[PDB]
Protein backbone atom coordinates (compact mmCIF):
# COMPACT_ATOMS: atom_id res chain seq x y z
CA UNK A 1 0.00 0.00 0.00
CA UNK A 2 3.18 2.25 -0.22
CA UNK A 3 3.43 2.59 3.60
CA UNK A 4 6.29 1.60 5.98
CA UNK A 5 3.87 -0.82 7.71
CA UNK A 6 2.31 -1.97 4.40
CA UNK A 7 4.82 -1.90 1.60
CA UNK A 8 2.06 -3.10 -0.87
CA UNK B 1 12.22 11.17 41.17
CA UNK B 2 14.04 8.57 39.10
CA UNK B 3 11.02 6.24 39.53
CA UNK B 4 8.20 8.86 38.99
CA UNK B 5 5.94 8.57 35.98
CA UNK B 6 2.71 10.36 34.84
CA UNK B 7 0.04 8.88 32.71
CA UNK B 8 -1.57 10.96 30.01
CA UNK B 9 -4.45 10.14 27.67
CA UNK B 10 -5.09 12.02 24.42
CA UNK B 11 -7.36 11.36 21.40
CA UNK B 12 -6.78 11.25 17.67
CA UNK B 13 -8.75 9.78 14.79
CA UNK B 14 -11.45 8.60 17.19
CA UNK B 15 -8.93 6.49 19.09
CA UNK B 16 -7.10 6.95 22.36
CA UNK B 17 -3.35 7.37 22.72
CA UNK B 18 -2.22 6.40 26.22
CA UNK B 19 1.16 7.89 27.22
CA UNK B 20 3.40 7.35 30.25
CA UNK B 21 5.86 10.20 30.88
CA UNK B 22 8.96 9.85 32.93
CA UNK B 23 8.64 13.17 34.76
CA UNK B 24 12.31 14.02 35.40
CA UNK B 25 13.48 13.24 31.77
CA UNK B 26 10.41 13.76 29.58
CA UNK B 27 10.99 10.30 28.05
CA UNK B 28 7.74 8.60 26.97
CA UNK B 29 6.15 5.24 26.06
CA UNK B 30 2.74 5.23 24.37
CA UNK B 31 0.17 2.92 22.81
CA UNK B 32 -2.99 3.26 20.78
CA UNK B 33 -6.15 1.54 22.29
CA UNK B 34 -9.84 1.72 21.09
CA UNK B 35 -10.96 3.17 24.45
CA UNK B 36 -9.37 3.90 27.83
CA UNK B 37 -10.54 1.22 30.19
CA UNK B 38 -9.09 0.09 33.56
CA UNK B 39 -8.08 -3.20 31.95
CA UNK B 40 -6.11 -1.45 29.08
CA UNK B 41 -4.55 0.97 31.55
CA UNK B 42 -3.52 -1.85 33.91
CA UNK B 43 -1.91 -3.85 31.04
CA UNK B 44 -0.02 -0.77 29.82
CA UNK B 45 1.31 -0.19 33.36
CA UNK B 46 2.37 -3.88 33.75
CA UNK B 47 4.29 -3.46 30.48
CA UNK B 48 5.95 -0.20 31.55
CA UNK B 49 6.99 -1.56 34.99
CA UNK B 50 8.63 -4.71 33.47
CA UNK B 51 10.77 -2.32 31.34
CA UNK B 52 11.75 0.56 33.74
CA UNK B 53 11.96 0.74 37.51
CA UNK B 54 8.56 2.36 38.03
CA UNK B 55 8.19 3.46 41.74
CA UNK B 56 5.12 5.75 41.47
CA UNK B 57 2.57 6.49 38.80
CA UNK B 58 0.41 9.58 38.80
CA UNK B 59 -2.77 8.46 37.12
CA UNK B 60 -4.22 10.57 34.31
CA UNK B 61 -7.82 10.82 35.74
CA UNK B 62 -10.04 9.74 38.62
CA UNK B 63 -11.54 6.68 36.85
CA UNK B 64 -8.00 5.08 36.48
CA UNK B 65 -7.20 6.15 40.01
CA UNK B 66 -10.38 4.44 41.25
CA UNK B 67 -10.22 1.39 38.98
CA UNK B 68 -9.62 -1.77 41.07
CA UNK B 69 -8.04 -3.39 37.97
CA UNK B 70 -5.57 -0.56 37.73
CA UNK B 71 -4.83 -0.81 41.49
CA UNK B 72 -4.41 -4.62 41.06
CA UNK B 73 -1.74 -4.02 38.39
CA UNK B 74 0.05 -1.38 40.55
CA UNK B 75 -0.02 -3.94 43.41
CA UNK B 76 1.27 -6.73 41.15
CA UNK B 77 4.10 -4.63 39.69
CA UNK B 78 5.08 -2.96 42.97
CA UNK B 79 3.91 0.52 41.89
CA UNK B 80 2.56 3.20 44.24
CA UNK B 81 -0.55 4.47 42.50
CA UNK B 82 -1.17 8.22 43.09
CA UNK B 83 -3.53 10.89 41.85
CA UNK B 84 -2.35 13.39 39.11
CA UNK B 85 -3.61 16.59 40.72
CA UNK B 86 -1.37 19.34 39.37
CA UNK B 87 -0.35 20.84 42.72
CA UNK B 88 2.31 22.41 40.58
CA UNK B 89 0.26 24.22 37.95
CA UNK B 90 3.29 23.90 35.54
CA UNK B 91 2.34 20.15 35.14
CA UNK B 92 -0.87 20.93 33.27
CA UNK B 93 1.01 23.11 30.80
CA UNK B 94 3.85 20.59 30.23
CA UNK B 95 1.43 17.73 29.44
CA UNK B 96 -0.76 19.90 27.23
CA UNK B 97 2.44 20.97 25.34
CA UNK B 98 3.63 17.40 25.04
CA UNK B 99 0.30 16.28 23.60
CA UNK B 100 0.48 19.07 21.05
CA UNK B 101 4.08 18.10 20.15
CA UNK B 102 3.12 14.43 19.76
CA UNK B 103 0.19 15.21 17.58
CA UNK B 104 2.32 17.47 15.44
CA UNK B 105 4.86 14.65 14.92
CA UNK B 106 2.15 12.15 14.20
CA UNK B 107 0.90 14.53 11.46
CA UNK B 108 4.45 14.81 10.06
CA UNK B 109 4.73 10.95 9.73
CA UNK B 110 1.10 10.15 9.32
CA UNK B 111 1.29 9.46 5.60
CA UNK B 112 4.31 6.99 5.97
CA UNK B 113 2.03 4.66 7.98
CA UNK B 114 -1.23 2.87 7.13
CA UNK B 115 -2.11 2.42 10.85
CA UNK B 116 -2.17 5.04 13.54
CA UNK B 117 -0.31 2.63 15.87
CA UNK B 118 2.76 2.87 13.60
CA UNK B 119 2.64 6.66 13.40
CA UNK B 120 2.40 6.85 17.23
CA UNK B 121 5.45 4.59 17.62
CA UNK B 122 7.34 6.72 15.09
CA UNK B 123 6.32 9.77 17.17
CA UNK B 124 7.55 8.13 20.40
CA UNK B 125 10.86 7.36 18.66
CA UNK B 126 11.35 10.98 17.36
CA UNK B 127 10.28 12.46 20.73
CA UNK B 128 12.71 10.30 22.72
CA UNK B 129 15.69 10.82 20.34
CA UNK B 130 15.20 14.61 20.03
CA UNK B 131 18.12 16.59 21.44
CA UNK B 132 17.00 19.76 23.22
CA UNK B 133 22.01 18.96 24.33
CA UNK B 134 20.88 15.53 25.50
CA UNK B 135 17.79 13.52 24.39
CA UNK B 136 14.95 12.35 26.74
CA UNK B 137 16.24 8.71 26.14
CA UNK B 138 19.72 9.80 27.28
CA UNK B 139 18.35 11.69 30.26
CA UNK B 140 16.25 8.79 31.59
CA UNK B 141 19.15 6.31 31.42
CA UNK B 142 21.54 8.88 33.11
CA UNK B 143 19.05 9.60 35.88
CA UNK B 144 18.35 5.95 36.69
CA UNK B 145 22.00 4.89 36.41
CA UNK B 146 23.01 7.68 38.80
CA UNK B 147 20.34 6.47 41.22
CA UNK B 148 21.49 2.78 40.97
CA UNK B 149 25.15 3.77 41.72
CA UNK C 1 28.37 -3.78 23.46
CA UNK C 2 25.53 -1.29 24.43
CA UNK C 3 23.45 -1.15 21.18
CA UNK C 4 23.32 -4.92 20.24
CA UNK C 5 20.08 -6.86 20.49
CA UNK C 6 18.95 -10.40 19.43
CA UNK C 7 15.49 -11.37 18.40
CA UNK C 8 14.06 -14.67 19.48
CA UNK C 9 10.73 -16.26 18.70
CA UNK C 10 9.20 -19.03 20.83
CA UNK C 11 5.72 -20.70 20.89
CA UNK C 12 3.19 -21.38 23.58
CA UNK C 13 -0.51 -22.16 23.58
CA UNK C 14 -0.62 -22.05 19.79
CA UNK C 15 0.67 -18.46 19.90
CA UNK C 16 3.98 -16.80 19.22
CA UNK C 17 6.02 -14.93 21.78
CA UNK C 18 8.48 -12.61 20.12
CA UNK C 19 11.42 -11.55 22.36
CA UNK C 20 14.19 -9.01 21.98
CA UNK C 21 17.22 -9.69 24.17
CA UNK C 22 19.79 -7.03 24.96
CA UNK C 23 22.80 -9.27 24.57
CA UNK C 24 25.26 -7.67 27.03
CA UNK C 25 22.69 -7.48 29.94
CA UNK C 26 20.14 -10.27 29.34
CA UNK C 27 17.34 -7.68 29.63
CA UNK C 28 14.28 -8.47 27.49
CA UNK C 29 11.12 -7.07 25.94
CA UNK C 30 8.51 -9.38 24.57
CA UNK C 31 5.07 -9.49 22.99
CA UNK C 32 2.49 -12.08 22.08
CA UNK C 33 1.34 -12.18 18.35
CA UNK C 34 -0.91 -14.73 16.55
CA UNK C 35 1.89 -15.50 14.06
CA UNK C 36 5.36 -14.21 13.26
CA UNK C 37 5.05 -12.06 10.11
CA UNK C 38 7.49 -9.42 8.77
CA UNK C 39 4.80 -6.77 9.57
CA UNK C 40 4.54 -7.84 13.27
CA UNK C 41 8.32 -8.14 13.52
CA UNK C 42 8.85 -4.67 11.98
CA UNK C 43 6.34 -3.02 14.35
CA UNK C 44 7.94 -4.74 17.36
CA UNK C 45 11.41 -3.43 16.32
CA UNK C 46 10.02 0.14 15.76
CA UNK C 47 8.66 -0.01 19.35
CA UNK C 48 11.93 -1.31 20.74
CA UNK C 49 14.06 1.30 18.97
CA UNK C 50 11.86 4.25 20.22
CA UNK C 51 12.53 2.96 23.77
CA UNK C 52 16.28 1.97 23.82
CA UNK C 53 19.25 2.98 21.62
CA UNK C 54 19.17 -0.02 19.26
CA UNK C 55 22.29 0.04 16.98
CA UNK C 56 22.12 -3.56 15.70
CA UNK C 57 19.48 -6.33 15.70
CA UNK C 58 20.42 -9.95 14.98
CA UNK C 59 17.25 -11.32 13.46
CA UNK C 60 15.81 -14.63 14.75
CA UNK C 61 15.57 -16.42 11.38
CA UNK C 62 16.17 -15.99 7.69
CA UNK C 63 12.54 -14.98 6.86
CA UNK C 64 12.82 -11.85 9.17
CA UNK C 65 16.29 -11.21 7.80
CA UNK C 66 14.95 -11.31 4.22
CA UNK C 67 11.64 -9.50 4.87
CA UNK C 68 11.60 -6.14 3.08
CA UNK C 69 9.08 -4.90 5.71
CA UNK C 70 11.55 -5.70 8.50
CA UNK C 71 14.36 -4.03 6.56
CA UNK C 72 12.14 -0.97 6.00
CA UNK C 73 11.60 -0.68 9.83
CA UNK C 74 15.35 -1.14 10.51
CA UNK C 75 15.98 1.64 7.90
CA UNK C 76 13.33 3.89 9.52
CA UNK C 77 14.60 3.40 13.05
CA UNK C 78 18.34 3.61 12.17
CA UNK C 79 18.97 -0.07 13.04
CA UNK C 80 21.64 -2.24 11.38
CA UNK C 81 19.82 -5.49 10.55
CA UNK C 82 22.13 -8.52 10.84
CA UNK C 83 21.73 -12.31 10.66
CA UNK C 84 21.62 -14.38 13.94
CA UNK C 85 24.08 -17.10 12.88
CA UNK C 86 25.54 -18.39 16.22
CA UNK C 87 29.26 -17.99 15.25
CA UNK C 88 29.73 -18.28 19.01
CA UNK C 89 27.92 -21.55 19.66
CA UNK C 90 27.29 -20.32 23.28
CA UNK C 91 24.55 -17.96 21.87
CA UNK C 92 22.46 -20.91 20.87
CA UNK C 93 22.42 -22.42 24.41
CA UNK C 94 21.82 -19.00 26.03
CA UNK C 95 18.61 -18.42 23.94
CA UNK C 96 17.30 -21.96 24.53
CA UNK C 97 17.90 -21.52 28.25
CA UNK C 98 16.15 -18.14 28.26
CA UNK C 99 13.14 -19.60 26.46
CA UNK C 100 12.90 -22.41 29.03
CA UNK C 101 13.22 -19.86 31.93
CA UNK C 102 10.51 -17.67 30.39
CA UNK C 103 8.13 -20.59 29.83
CA UNK C 104 8.76 -21.74 33.39
CA UNK C 105 7.81 -18.27 34.70
CA UNK C 106 4.82 -18.07 32.52
CA UNK C 107 3.56 -21.42 34.01
CA UNK C 108 4.21 -20.05 37.49
CA UNK C 109 1.97 -16.97 36.84
CA UNK C 110 -0.27 -18.50 34.29
CA UNK C 111 -3.30 -18.94 36.52
CA UNK C 112 -3.16 -15.29 37.78
CA UNK C 113 -3.90 -14.07 34.20
CA UNK C 114 -6.85 -14.74 31.87
CA UNK C 115 -4.81 -13.86 28.72
CA UNK C 116 -1.43 -15.18 27.67
CA UNK C 117 -0.29 -11.62 26.95
CA UNK C 118 -0.59 -10.64 30.64
CA UNK C 119 1.28 -13.74 31.73
CA UNK C 120 4.12 -12.92 29.27
CA UNK C 121 4.39 -9.33 30.54
CA UNK C 122 4.52 -10.68 34.14
CA UNK C 123 7.30 -12.99 32.97
CA UNK C 124 9.21 -10.08 31.38
CA UNK C 125 8.86 -8.14 34.64
CA UNK C 126 10.17 -11.04 36.82
CA UNK C 127 12.97 -11.83 34.36
CA UNK C 128 14.22 -8.20 34.21
CA UNK C 129 14.00 -7.63 37.99
CA UNK C 130 15.65 -10.97 39.03
CA UNK C 131 18.97 -10.48 40.82
CA UNK C 132 21.61 -13.05 39.72
CA UNK C 133 23.90 -9.16 42.57
CA UNK C 134 22.46 -6.89 39.83
CA UNK C 135 19.29 -7.39 37.75
CA UNK C 136 19.18 -7.36 33.91
CA UNK C 137 17.22 -4.05 34.17
CA UNK C 138 20.01 -2.55 36.29
CA UNK C 139 22.68 -3.92 33.98
CA UNK C 140 21.18 -2.50 30.75
CA UNK C 141 20.86 1.01 32.28
CA UNK C 142 24.49 0.85 33.66
CA UNK C 143 25.87 -0.33 30.32
CA UNK C 144 24.11 2.35 28.28
CA UNK C 145 24.78 5.12 30.81
CA UNK C 146 28.47 4.18 30.80
CA UNK C 147 28.48 4.42 27.03
CA UNK C 148 26.71 7.83 26.96
CA UNK C 149 29.25 9.32 29.39
CA UNK D 1 -12.91 -14.14 36.74
CA UNK D 2 -10.44 -13.88 39.71
CA UNK D 3 -7.60 -12.93 37.39
CA UNK D 4 -5.38 -9.82 37.66
CA UNK D 5 -6.48 -8.83 34.09
CA UNK D 6 -10.14 -9.85 34.67
CA UNK D 7 -10.99 -9.29 38.31
CA UNK D 8 -14.50 -10.73 37.54
CL1 LIG E 1 -12.18 6.62 26.03
CL1 LIG F 1 4.42 -18.29 13.08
Amino acid sequence: ATKIDNLD
Amino acid sequence: SPGIWQLDCTHLEGKVILVAVHVASGYIEAEVIPAETGQETAYFLLKLAGRWPVKTVHTDNGSNFTSTTVKAACWWAGIKQEDGIPYNPQSQGVIESMNKELKKIIGQVRDQAEHLKTAVQMAVFIHNHKRKGYSAGERIVDIIATDIQ
